[PDB]
């Protein structure tokens, strides 16, 4: 299995944020966790200057602290792959929990 | 794929609501309806959306008079039910209000019978100021108008504070509306009414847990090391002006997303404040929650102080019981939320298998979680009933089933231990010791002379 | 001695005693076999009350629901009505009857029950030809009565319902027993009494199951066994013995009115007078003997209330909470043993029938001290007297006032329903001479206790 198989089945069996009530706010965490695990995966300065992006670091510090704990490749990997990887990872999130769920609250205005 | 059980044939019709996992499969394909009508006749778990507001929510609170608006059935049935403790001597589960409804305010209406028990409950208990009134199934069907009579107590009364629910048993399909419903009645009408003072830099509310034999208490005691003052919790040994107060805190920590995740979404939209959502029952889990907490806030290091004695005291213990309990198989039959906070906790924690779980009220939501967490092999039920349970019982053959104490008694009768799912054997189950205690009844449950003594037939020689 | 009654003075209820009346005709059906009540309504009339029966009984019992929802909320439920009779049927190939018991909500949109019954049969006839399932109708709205009145309705609306299809045919030589609202352990009582006497008699309903085995072979045994046999042949009976006037007496009454069986309505048999005149009734109408062994229970009873009743309970104020008949009934066991019951509390609307029982006159000409009975009463009533000074030394009444007694240190003996928070009680009779005895000596094992919690003479238990 690829690494990128790695990080999704990671995601999957652990994270709550890609399965929030509402296809938007579903949107903004792939995105906002997604691009804080980058950074902390190549060693750049988290986000941190909005309560949001607080979050967004909170859980991906979570992410990449188990990522580089469970899988050998995510030390010993460059930066260009965390780019691709990443990239693949937000489509193959927003597939199965957005474009291809059944879920039919997803799409609705009202909370 | 999904599954039609024998049971079922003549309601074909569960099919869609009943996932057998299996490998290689797109799950996406296979998610079970759910949130949808009742069939009529089957046994069903389910129960009524004004439990949801009143039983499940509102009644949580220890200062507060619980106004049924009904008859006196919808009363009596919801107390002495419930276990969510207090620190001032339980009030919440003492008392209970009816307006007892009767043929002429059917006929006539009951405002005024409402008016009049307001005022009574208010006489009777001069230290009690604040209110929460419920329709139930009449009092809707025949218009009263509950808020017009709240106003009116109010003004008569400067000194309470009255909120009021639509929340008839028929609305919805299930609990579930009542949540719905009362939280953004809560989030419109009374959030933002009152403000607090804040005594530290760090402030969240804990949104969506109900205190079950003192979860809560348990976890305030994590927050109070950390320096974290919880403005208000939603709702366990909570009063109901700190839920007046929601909008000045920096962070919204969920557990409950299926009862109370409307109000996280609305205080986000409306005041900024970020939800975080978390896992706090489970050991692991626990440890990731209070990480993310202590990363929000810039307070890593206590975190890590805390996680490292709380693993110090009670891993060792967590670890006898997993010893003990590797590879027992588990089902969990509840409302929706603990099969997926519960499935892969147990299984990393424990070693426990789950087989087979069945949601009350959950919705698609739910079941995405539960699936993606959950094994291979597991039955996923939405809506499940009472012969479908023997029949999930023959096919997986559970060693201890987590679910209500009825169901239980049932249970029994098949030599099957269980402990109870909802208001717990001896917990409180949340947090760390609690996923001890958890483990505790599960593993007092099976180890147990009582099955093997009721397998025997003392006519066999 | 004046014995007052008085209503609550208050519109709302705060504490209520008793539930509303579909919970009551849930209770009556699920002490027929083959039975399993359909609660026309929404979903928590059903679910609620399946869990306070298994806080009562520590088991399972089964009752389904129509699942109203906001479209037949509306619209209108029959067909929900319809369905809910259907699903069982086809899901329960061995099931009989079916009580449909309305709620507030159906009772309120005006659902014509006996119009789905019409329609429900002729589908049922067409679907299954070698099938016959009885549908009664069952009418409980939930804004008047209470649980006690639900329960004496729906027996009743099931009697009707069975007897209408069967008529009267060969004499039976049988009693018909309605005991009431009782515990198992009452049956299994009953059942004794009866057999010493060599009195056959059916018990409706005979509930005495409900306390069912782990069993080696995992099979469940847990249902009532008053079978739609047993209750078309109460048309044939000898006679009735109604115990309990405000929970079956009705139904003795029917089968007087339309079969000519004669109803004999006893006092509940709490105490040693009703418990004799009780076995005198039985007597007089079967022409046997009250045998030896009856004789040898009371005197056993008799002695082992002769041991507490001056040293422990003379000149002790009781307070008493429960179903009508039992409220009364125990009363009346109390003077017995020299207890004084100085307040009774009864729960519901039915206060016009309460001030014509005759065992209003009955306490008022033994009661050597002022009685307060409180009708339409909740708990909250009770609360509140403390509060306002009334010393009691003991209560009796079910689970759900247990606060009460805990928060004021009074002593509390657990009778009635539901007993939930102390373990067995459904199995240990409370009428009869048996009974007499059990309750008494729980009165003085629970004043035992709070003499060593509280040290109040706790020295005193040694000799007496
Ligand atoms: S589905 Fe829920 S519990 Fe049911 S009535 Fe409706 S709000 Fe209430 Fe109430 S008094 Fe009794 S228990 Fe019912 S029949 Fe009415
Ligand atoms: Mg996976
Ligand atoms: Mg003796
Ligand atoms: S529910
Ligand atoms: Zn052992």
């Amino acid at each position: 299995q690829s690494h990128l198989d790695d990080l999704f089945a990671y995601v999957e069996e652990r994270c709550l944020w890609q399965f929030f009530s509402r296809t938007w706010d579903r949107e903004e965490n792939i995105e906002g966790v997604l691009n804080q695990v980058g950074r902390l995966l190549t060693g750049q300065e988290p986000l941190r200057g909005t309560p949001q992006e607080r979050l967004f670091y909170a859980d991906a510090l979570a992410m990449a602290n188990d990522v580089r704990e469970r899988f050998p490749w995510a030390s010993q990997v460059n930066k260009e792959e965390i780019e691709f990887l990443l990239d693949g990872l937000k489509s193959r999130l927003v597939d199965v929990t957005i474009t291809r769920s059944t879920n039919r609250e997803l799409n609705h205005h009202l909370y | 794929p999904m599954v039609l059980l024998e049971c079922d044939k003549d309601i074909p019709e569960r099919q869609k609501h009943i996932y057998l996992k299996a490998p290689n499969e797109d799950t996406r394909e296979f998610l079970p309806i759910a949130n949808a009508a009742t069939i009529p006749g089957t046994l069903s778990e389910r129960g009524c959306a004004f439990c949801g507001a009143k039983l499940v929510i509102g009644g949580v609170l220890k200062d507060t008079i619980q106004m049924i608006h009904g008859p006196l059935g919808c009363a009596y049935d919801t107390w002495h039910t419930k276990r969510y403790p207090t620190d001032n001597g339980h009030f919440n589960m003492k008392y209970v209000w009816s307006t007892d409804m009767k043929e002429s305010h059917v006929v006539f209406g009951g405002e005024k019978r409402l008016e009049k028990s307001m005022h009574e409950a208010f006489d009777e208990m001069p230290d009690i100021k604040r209110m929460i009134v419920y329709t139930t199934c009449p009092t809707a069907l025949i218009g009263d108008d509950i808020k017009a009579v709240a106003k009116k107590v109010m003004k008569d009364r400067p000194d309470v504070d009255v909120f009021t629910v639509e929340c008839p048993g028929f609305s919805g399909v299930s609990q579930s509306k009542g949540h719905h419903v009362l939280n953004i009645g809560w989030i419109n009408e009374k959030v933002e009414t009152m403000e607090k003072e804040i005594t530290s830099e760090y402030t969240m509310n804990f949104i969506g847990d109900f205190n079950i034999q003192g979860d809560t208490q348990l976890l305030q005691t994590y927050w109070d090391r950390l320096g974290i003052q919880v403005v208000a919790h939603f709702t366990g040994n909570g009063t109901y002006d700190d839920l007046r107060c929601m909008h000045q805190a920096q962070l919204n920590v969920v557990n409950c997303a299926r009862s109370s995740g409307y109000i996280a979404n609305e205080l986000k939209k409306r005041y900024g404040i970020p939800r975080l959502d978390i896992d706090s029952w489970g050991f692991n889990y626990m440890a990731e929650g209070i990480r993310k907490i202590c990363a929000f806030f810039g307070i890593e290091e206590k975190g890590e102080e805390l996680i490292a004695e709380e693993y110090a005291k009670w891993k060792p213990k967590l670890d006898w019981y997993k010893e003990r309990l590797q590879g027992k198989k588990m089902a969990i039959w509840t409302g929706g939320p603990r099969l997926w906070h519960w499935t892969k906790s147990v299984e990393d924690d424990l070693g426990v298998q789950v087989v087979a779980m069945s949601s009350k009220f959950g919705h698609e939501e739910d079941f995405e979680k539960v699936i993606a967490r959950g094994k291979e092999g597991t039955y996923y039920i939405d809506d499940g009933n009472e012969l479908e349970f023997f029949e999930i019982i023959d096919l997986v053959k559970p060693d201890v089933i987590f679910t209500g104490p009825r169901v239980g008694e049932l249970v029994k009768k098949l030599h099957i231990p269980y402990v109870n799912g909802h208001g717990y054997h001896n917990g409180p189950y949340m947090g760390f010791e609690g996923f001890v205690n958890l483990a505790r009844d599960m593993y007092n449950a099976v180890h147990n002379p009582l099955r093997h003594l009721a397998a025997v037939d003392i006519r066999d020689k | 001695a004046e014995v007052k009654l008085s209503p609550r003075d208050r519109e709302g209820i705060i504490n209520p005693m008793y539930d509303c009346q579909p919970a009551g005709a849930q209770y009556a059906g699920i002490g027929i076999k083959d039975c399993i009540p359909l609660v026309h309504g929404g979903q928590g009339c059903t679910m609620f009350v399946r869990l306070l029966f298994a806080q009562h009984f520590k088991e399972n019992f089964d009752v389904a629901s129509t699942s109203l929802h906001e479209e037949s909320a509306v619209f209108g439920g029959a067909k929900r009505v319809e369905e809910g009779v259907l699903v069982l049927a086809r899901r329960y190939p061995n099931l009989r009857v079916i009580p449909i018991i309305t709620t507030c909500s159906t009772e309120v949109i005006g659902d014509d029950i006996e119009g789905s019954i019409r329609v429900c049969n002729r589908a049922l006839e067409a679907e299954f030809p070698d099938r016959k399932i009885y549908l009664a109708p069952v009418h409980t709205p939930s804004f008047k009565g209470s649980h006690v009145t639900g329960y004496a309705e729906c027996v009743k609306s099931v009697f009707k319902t069975i007897t209408d299809a069967h008529g009267k045919g060969q004499p039976s030589g049988k009693l018909n027993v309605f005991p009431g609202w009782v515990n198992p352990g009452d049956v299994v009582l009953l059942k004794r009494y009866f057999k010493e006497m060599d009195v056959e008699a059916n018990i409706y309903m005979d509930t005495e199951d409900f306390d069912s085995p782990m069993l080696p072979n995992k099979s469940i045994e847990t249902h009532g066994r008053t079978t739609v046999e047993d209750i078309a042949d109460s048309a044939n009976a000898l006679a009735t013995l109604s115990l309990a006037r405000y929970e079956g007496n009705t139904t003795g009454e029917l089968l007087q009115k339309t079969f000519a069986v004669p109803n004999a309505l006893v006092n509940t048999p709490y105490g040693i007078k009703n418990t004799d005149d009780m076995l005198r009734k039985i007597a007089e109408v079967t022409g046997k003997e009250i045998p030896e062994s009856l004789v040898r229970e009371r005197g056993i009873a008799l002695d082992a209330l002769a041991d507490l009743a001056h040293m422990f309970f003379a000149n002790k104020k009781v307070a008493i909470f429960g179903h009508p008949d039992l409220v009364l009934g125990l009363a009346q066991f109390c003077m017995e043993v020299e207890l004084e019951p100085v307040l009774l509390l009864i729960g519901d609307d039915q206060g016009n029938k309460y001030k014509k029982d005759p065992r209003i006159e009955e306490l008022k000409n033994t009661a050597h001290f002022d009685i307060e009975i409180v009708h339409n009463a909740d708990l909250w009533e009770l609360e509140k007297r403390i509060n306002a000074g009334l010393q009691l030394d003991l209560i009796m009444g079910h689970s759900k006032g247990r606060y009460v007694a805990i928060e004021a240190n009074i002593p509390m003996v657990r009778v009635g329903f539901p007993t939930f928070d102390r373990a067995g009680l459904y199995r240990k009779p409370s009428i009869g001479y048996q009974g007499a005895m059990e309750l008494g000596e729980m009165i003085a094992n629970a004043m035992f206790a709070h003499m060593e919690y509280t040290r109040n003479k706790e020295w005193i238990l040694n000799t007496w």
